[PDB]
């Protein structure tokens, strides 16, 4: 899961290897893959709970 | 048989942790699947004919089974050296694991040749440099004349 890359960076880094087959059902050319993270405390919360925002980044198999 | 450590370098004494396994510090695969002997309860599938994969291995004069089988040790090479050797010699054929998930693993039915197929060794360091849990490995390919 995810880690911080130094001790005070705040930023976390993961490694995925790009599935063959996620439910028995084979990734295509040019798939759209959509990566959701629900910020659960963005800049317009109060309190970390309340509202939410989401991020979002595309990424394509070849 | 009875543990989910099998055939890999660590303890029988194990728990499962969000990490992964708590009892299993080194392994080898082929085509990203534990090399492992066809033995157990789960290993009574005959694949296309009617002999199960742990005879059909047998018939071939095969004893390198699995990682448990060749005999591989981790030794240091010095005292207090801090490096470790471990060696063993690579087979003809190979029984897959069909369902990990299930202790015993489930075996297939039909032996494979090694040829065309990647080797990998995976490494669990309990504590990295800032004494938390990572896997790093290494990776070479199986080639035929």
């Amino acid at each position: 899961d995810f880690r911080e890359t130094g001790d005070s960076t705040g930023i976390f880094q993961i490694v995925i290897e790009i599935p063959e087959s996620l439910s028995n059902d084979k990734l295509e050319r040019g798939e759209e893959i959509i990566l959701e993270y629900t910020d659960w405390g963005p800049s317009g919360s109060d309190y970390v709970g309340d509202e939410d925002e989401d991020v979002n980044l595309t990424i394509y198999t070849s | 048989n009875s543990k989910a450590t099998d055939d890999a370098v660590g303890s029988a004494t194990t728990q499962s942790l969000s990490f992964g396994e708590l009892g299993r510090l080194l392994d080898v695969t082929f085509d990203d699947v534990i090399w492992s002997t066809p033995d157990g309860a789960n290993n009574t599938a005959t694949g296309n004919d009617s002999d199960t994969c742990s005879t059909e291995l047998s018939n071939a004069g095969i004893t390198d089974t699995g990682l448990g089988a060749t005999g591989f040790t981790l030794v240091e090479t010095g005292a207090a050296t801090g490096v470790f050797v471990g060696d063993f010699q690579i087979p003809s054929f190979w029984c897959r694991v069909s369902d990990t998930t299930t202790t015993p693993y489930t075996y297939a039915g039909d032996e494979e040749t090694t040829t065309g197929l990647d080797i990998e060794v995976n490494y669990v360091d309990f504590r990295d440099a800032s004494g938390e849990i990572v896997e790093v490995g290494d990776s070479a390919g199986v080639r035929a004349n």
